[PDB]
């Protein structure tokens, strides 16, 4: 009610905070880069498609 | 078939990403980066109220 | 028979020594019954020693070449036709010899 910068509404990305050490939660950026390896086994069959 | 996906990491939305692939048939996947997590490790330094 | 106007194609799968390598094959032929078959020479093994052909069926059979991707050929008791597929093998590879 004489607040600095309320970083739940003014930390870039789009992030909302709860109580925490040091996370911002619910960013709408922050990518992470995921990459799988995947068996090929896991697939479906390119015949079976 | 090795599927990479970077997308925003953004809470609420399924991207519905896809392996590509000729081997077998592509697959779809969903690779959703659901809530941003940053989470390092943290000192209570001092409470204010 | 004869096994003309036969086809072997594309399926795909994943590819192994044993026998990992399949092909679909539209089996089409000027008469109908057994087939001893193998590539025109000794390359691969064939799980099914002979197929049974129907005029302008449809049997897909199992095989092993060695090409992990298995465009290898198959002659079917008269006319070779390529038994494609492309198939990416497991990741290791210590059982023994081929």
């Amino acid at each position: 009610r004489d607040k600095g910068a309320p970083l739940n509404d003014v930390a870039p990305f789009g992030c909302s905070i709860a109580l925490e050490p040091l996370r911002a939660e619910n960013c709408a950026v922050g990518s992470i880069p995921i990459s799988i390896d995947i068996p090929d086994a896991a697939f479906t069959r390119i015949s079976e498609t | 078939y090795e599927h990479t996906a970077v997308m925003p990491n953004k809470v609420g939305i399924p991207y519905k990403a896809l392996v590509e692939r000729p081997g077998y048939a592509p697959v779809h996947l969903q690779i959703q980066l659901v809530n941003t997590r940053i989470i390092p490790s943290t000192n209570l330094e001092y409470i204010t109220c | 028979p004869t096994v003309s106007d036969l086809e072997c194609k594309i399926t795909e799968c994943t590819y192994a020594s044993d026998f990992g390598g399949i092909a679909t094959v539209a089996y089409k032929s000027s008469k109908a019954g057994n087939c001893p078959i193998h590539s025109p020479s000794g390359v691969a093994v064939i799980k099914e020693n002979d197929v049974t052909l129907a005029e302008s069926g449809s049997f897909t059979f199992h095989f092993s070449t060695a090409n992990i991707h298995p465009a290898f050929k198959l002659q079917v008791c008269t006319s070779a036709v390529t038994c494609k597929g492309d198939c990416k093998p497991p990741k290791d590879h210590i059982v023994d010899y081929p």
